[PDB]
């Protein structure tokens, strides 16, 4: 899994090498970063409910054609509301799993890859994931430095999607 | 591979679940004690080439009969690849260290290596007694008290000793 | 040339990706140790001339041999030592280069790459440079994070003769 | 590829010569401007969807012959060439950024850009337009006053443009 | 490009080989074929424009939020409109262009490579387009194996978007 | 791989015999009985997309646990696996349709896929209820009798059921 | 074993693309032809004996040294004699496999790869089978496309031999 | 590569437009035509062996310099290559007899081939020749009327002479 | 591989030890016997054809079911590989022959070649005749007193034996 | 070309290595065998023409034949018979080039790449130049280490038609 | 590659003629004088090392500019390829002694070496210098009378420095 | 193991063919040259213990400070003078091994792989062991071609010292 100590490892690892002090900077500036991190996972885990029945709702509010259209992909029965919540958890609880190993890796491995397969597959759209990532972002309630991390994070998933 | 907070991770998305405050706590001192694993690994890598050397001397001493000739080691081929192989298990216990878990030394290094030494007819014991030696050096080096803000390393010294014992008993 | 700013980049660009936070924070630590590591550069080079007339003398002393035999690489002519001077300024300067870098870069591709070919051609013993290096090493007169910096790269150069 | 700090050794090294105290001080204001460089590069990669289909957009608006059948752009392969070929530019664009130097830009991207393009029929100055609409949006976005310490980022932003108007006259 | 002619070329091509008769029957079973494809190919071209404004209105009636909602991925402005319609006649000739060679070869080349990116990038979702097409499945009016050739081609497109 | 003509030629040289009368007769049926196994490949061929995702919707309806935290399908990596798996079974299930022989389908899929799913966890018997449910899809598709020349297609259902059986028998 | 079916299959995998109306055209382009090629394989087999009778006294008529002149690979004991019928047969039987399955694949696998060096070997003149599949050629009393079928697959063997 | 009806279809979608009535009765002709065209590739195809030795012996007995020790075709390697040459000729012509268009001939045999033959030393004046004798034996074939539907292929003939002509333009 | 050379050395090397005067004399009659070696191997390959051809003839024609229809050796295929393995074993012998010693046999030809025919179903019984007839013919050949300096080369008759009938027990 | 010298240098050169005493005294042993070898060659030289009219007739009446059947491949005509001579006089050309490089070089890069594809174009039998080479065997006139030479390389021209 | 005798044959193959007794008189002498050439080859190759060191030692006391910073011969990776160079040239160099003929020099060495220099900035008068000096060194070592049977090797000694002379001219 | 008969194997077996003349003269070559070889491998084994002590001291004498300085790789203590002994037998008894091989082969192998990495490792200096070499190729009193034989395997083991 892709984290800046893994990344260290394999460049050494490649090339046949010890570590280096070239890849001990880039460890120690992974732990310095790793308050503000936590900081951000923490919040997040703690608010998880609130920021996953908010988001929901914001997406409900701008494709309100998704809680009345018949099928199976769309938040217009019981099941497919719970399914709508349960993938939008997916996608916060991979922010914190991200920000807690410092890297892109959790989210690259359990969601991103096979995403759009998924997406296209079962007619989601990647739009209201993007709308529910962007409610969350701006109502985390963080500032300084765990803001932007957390933001760096769900900004990245937007890209996945975009 | 994983290092300590992928590890951590992996075990949470299994069950599908948001970490504890227990979970957050732990990590918090993994990071919080980072200093002193950036030292061990900045010891022990600097003196990478006299733990080797000095561990190779100390095994010939003691097992002669691996350098007489049609000993394991006898010939420049078979001892360089010797030296090779110590080199590189303590490569990859360095890897692990930083790390703060054994998966890389495990999944690249020690899988299958206990088969490789008795297909060639290596003698696997000769093996683990060099890597007890290199152990015994690389934590005299790491816990040396000179130069260098004092404080204790003893659990980290343990964790340091666990990756070399992993290794001598997967290959003996 | 491999410091921690080339090698995030590499990483990235093997990938085909963007950086990503997990880049990021290796670049950051390379910053936040800079403070220690320009400390280090700027002692050793101010300090360069007596560090490398000491250095040569203790070559000499723990080998007097280099200075009776017959043999151009020998430093038994005026010729000889000019050139056993300037080797020795060499292996600081490139030091100097590391602790400036971030990284081995420097040393890896101006001294380590070719240097057991040359050793070899012009019989030039390592344990030589071995000695001038630890001279250097005990008598560089930093302390703390400087020392830690200095010594990393004077030692990687040393199990690159080792 | 150099950095800006291994470019600095790269010119020393040729002449044989320490780092004189001008040169350690320009690379001391270099490391303490590092935090507004590792913002405005954290800033344009989080954006860099809508900065690359917003400047598509506007190119495709001004430059209708572009997506008319017999366009460079008319088709989904070659629409999908020329998006992925604005990410390329972009991307690398922002490595220079962190670097704070063109060389992997230069070395990687740009050399031989022109030609490639010429043997192609892909008009050079439709792609300079697209490049100049980027660095516009990514400007606006690294140097938003809103979310983030207030200070003086206007040099960086210069560099940046310096970045951005080199590729767009490689190709043109 | 990919015809029933091509591929036997192609695969003698790539032996090294003269043409057999196992080539030639393969294209003698295209020539056969050709005249039901050329039915469905000239009367799907004869009343294009009634299709494509008929599917166009298939679309917005299915999914009526495409007419409402801001954003210029969306035909809620003359220009949308416009776009939907052109990309819709896009299909259509597209087609037309596999009935005429034989084969996917044409929409192949031109419009299924690069379309997931195309739709990710400019958020156009697949399922107006797979509306579309099955409109003009419904009622291109053709019977017996003009319309077997026909909805092939078409249904090739849809599994292409799904 | 082998079509059911080259099945009887190569029976019949194992044996150095010209073809029978009876042979002649059977093949002969054979390709009167064409049309109608081109129009089941087609329309299985052609609503590909909708066999598959609605087979998977109903298994994991069924099997809940697959998609559940710690399952095998979870994670959009292993869903995204789990329905390619289905297209390839589906892909190779069409080719034998159109051979009228078994051989392609039993040599490039179903031999050694067991032991493939038995090394990575993955439940045989789960992927036998994802088979035998595009089974039931692909023979309502295929024997449809809207929008056809009427006729009796009962024998070659037979045999593509015979296709799926076995693919079902073979991971299970 | 190439027949037009299995190049049809082996195009499509070897793509990872399921069949398409480019193909299945290939494969009614086999079917169709079927009928011509049953009636050529038929009548060869039927008329077998007589055809190769025939054709090994066309070759001792064309090379009458091949009776007369000592040595294993000729024609001049009994067991040279039906050593010959034998491989005439086999011609023959190929022939009809080939017309069979639509395609080269039969002669391709069991009689043209290592032919070559099987003559060679054993100093079998390849001109002695030449001669032989001429005279079936213009003997074996097939009109239209039958003809046609059976005449393609034995100058096929003609240029295997040339 | 290209045959006659993805040339028309190219043409078209360069312009944005469907096919008009004279592309489409354009086609259906060649459609019509298509059992002529069929012969003709089975009838060059069927004597490809006698077609290229027989012009070969021509061409030696015409230009003797080619086979003295010394000559371009003297030794049996530089012979084998060039009966090869002719050989990879004719079936490069033939192919775009079956396709109705020269470019799988253009793009794959002649693009490049003069220059081929500058660097080696081959006088390109004597592979035309060599080309221009298998034409001539090549359309006698062809055009034989025995044994065959009687009708009129001459413009067919036209097209064949057409591929050959192109050919040794090419090398010429 | 190792020579008859070689051998002697490797075994040595591994004692630690200098060659004793019993090594020397033994190496030398070696030498002494090597104008017959090199017309042995000169023979046997200068009659390598005839050898391989003659022994399947003989083969074919008292084990008939080799070639039947349905036969291991029916079909030119299989019958090309036959003659072809025929031919490896030779060469191979004939290596050994010069080298005075059966590794290079053994290790690039011998080797896994039971199991090699028992996965395909090819008889070794059957293959070891086939040695065996190749060992006669190539003795007599290799021992001819015709056209060469009387002498006694019996010894190395023996040895010739000795390679062939290590083959055939290899494979049989 | 391969002789015993550019095989000794082709073996130094893939291994990136100077020629050593391995390779020195395979070229000594080359430089002994030269003597047996010239005198080979220069034998054959000065008897060249009995040996190739000797040689053709030996063909002609082993294969009579060859000089009554029509065909261009045949001896039946002035020019079929200057062509045989021809032929044969190359076949023993290259055996005095092989004698004179010491190896097969000549033979392997002038007569025999290419030559299964020459006879089976031009219908030659191989068996007409075995006997030929067979002839000039017998009847060489050389004894000793000459005969040993020239036997060699005829038998390598068999091997290469067989 | 051609060695001087297969030189004589491909120009005699070129003519289609058999030797004459002067070629074969000449080839006569050139083993005659065989010993000698080897005596040369073995010298210069066991010297190899001596000859390099003691060349570059002298090339860059005259030409200090190479060494000094930002010289073409300064870093020790440019210093390696520089020594490594001059081995090179020197194998070269003694693979055309050994055959008697440039064409392996000329072929797999000098062609396209210019160009190699002139690309990297690489002075090749100083290469030419080192090579002037190798020769001079080995002329020295081939032709000295010590430990050797008396006799004249002056022709050979022309025809080495000629091998010399080609390379430096090759270069310069 | 690299001796002149496994290369002419090895080169055959490479290209797929039987041994030729080619192969068979460099064997020759080989056992020809036996005869001096062995006289050099017979005289260095007989006085092996003479040239092995001679050897020692020489080093001992070039390089005074290996018998005073202290450190494990130097021979100032019993051990150390045993080892420096055992070393110098080792090399000695691969020329011997060399010359009964008729090639590098043995020192190849059992030597010169690894080399480097010893020397380096245990600070073992090449000009120690190039002297020592020097000795023996001075003082083994062999004439002609046996000495010849023995100085180009001595000389071989000094170049890859250098
Ligand atoms: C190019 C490779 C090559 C070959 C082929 C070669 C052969 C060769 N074998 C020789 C002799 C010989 N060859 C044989 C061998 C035999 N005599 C018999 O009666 C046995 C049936 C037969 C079993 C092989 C004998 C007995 C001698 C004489 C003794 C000797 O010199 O070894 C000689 C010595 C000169 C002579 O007697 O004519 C040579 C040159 N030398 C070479 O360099
Ligand atoms: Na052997």
């Amino acid at each position: 899994m892709k984290t800046p100590i893994t990344e260290a490892i394999a460049a050494a690892d490649t090339q046949g090498r010890f570590l280096s002090n070239t890849e001990l900077q880039a460890v120690d500036g992974r732990f310095k970063r790793a308050v503000a991190s936590m900081e951000a996972a923490r919040a997040l885990t703690n608010n998880a409910q609130s920021l996953i029945d908010g988001a929901a709702q914001a997406v409900y509010q701008k494709f309100p054609y998704t809680t009345t259209m018949q099928g199976s992909q769309y938040a217009s029965t019981p099941e497919g509301k719970a399914k709508c919540a349960r993938d939008i958890g997916y996608y916060l609880r991979m922010v914190t799993y991200c920000l807690v190993a410092g890297g892109t890796g959790p989210m690259d491995e359990y969601l991103i890859a096979g995403l759009s397969e998924i997406n296209s597959t079962f007619d989601l759209s990647p739009s209201w994931y993007i709308e529910a990532l962007k409610y969350i972002k701006a109502n985390h309630g963080l500032t300084g430095q765990a803001a932007v991390e957390a933001n760096a994070y769900i900004d990245y998933a937007i890209n996945a999607l975009s | 591979m994983l290092d300590a907070f992928a590890k951590v991770v992996a075990q949470a998305d299994a069950r599908g679940e948001f970490l504890t405050n227990a979970q957050f706590d732990a990590l918090s001192n993994l990071v919080k004690e980072g200093n002193k694993r950036l030292d061990a690994v900045n010891r022990i890598t600097s003196n990478a080439s006299t733990i080797v050397a000095n561990a190779a001397r100390a095994l010939f001493a003691e097992q002669p009969q691996l350098i007489q000739p049609g000993g394991n080691a006898y010939t420049n081929r078979r001892m360089a690849a010797c030296l090779r192989d110590m080199e590189i298990i303590l490569r990859y216990v360095t890897y692990a260290i930083l790390a703060g878990d054994s998966s890389v030394l495990d999944d690249r290094c020690l899988n299958g290596l206990r088969e490789t030494y008795q297909a060639l007819g290596t003698p696997g014991s000769s093996v683990a007694v060099a890597i007890q030696k290199m152990k015994d050096a690389a934590i005299a080096i790491a816990n040396d008290p000179n130069g260098i803000t004092p404080g204790d390393c003893s659990a980290l010294m343990s964790e340091i000793a666990g990756y070399f014992d992993r290794a001598a008993a997967a290959v003996a």
